[PDB]
């Protein structure tokens, strides 16, 4: 039991590590949205310029 | 065609022969940019997201 329990615990870091893995890139994707936002607030662009914003 | 620079139906494009016809021939051009730039915006904002996805 104490060798199988540890390869349960083995594999149960694994789970966590991939769920992780999705989580990367779903923060980077937020962090983009968060770098365009300061470009939009701007004061200078058109609806037609912001709204290049909004496609992306 | 499509830009608005030239008629689906007649099939005639923009032309410079005249003074007058000049004058009108500037604000097409402009709207006839804007679609391009529109259209770079989204082929511009899929492969953003396709080197995100890429990348997770």
């Amino acid at each position: 039991g104490l060798r199988r329990a540890e390869q349960n615990t083995e594999d149960g870091m694994s789970l966590i590590q991939t769920a992780e893995g999705y989580l990367q890139e779903t923060h980077e994707i937020v962090q983009r949205v968060r770098v365009l936002a300061v470009q939009a607030a701007n004061g200078i662009y058109s609806e037609e310029d912001r709204q290049q914003i909004q496609v992306e | 065609a499509a830009l608005g620079l030239r008629n689906p139906t007649v099939l005639t494009f923009i032309s410079l022969s005249t003074a007058g016809k000049a004058n009108s021939v500037i604000g097409l051009c402009d709207d006839a940019l804007r679609v391009i730039s529109k259209q770079r915006a989204d082929l511009g904002a899929y492969y953003n997201r396709m080197e995100h996805a890429a990348k997770g």
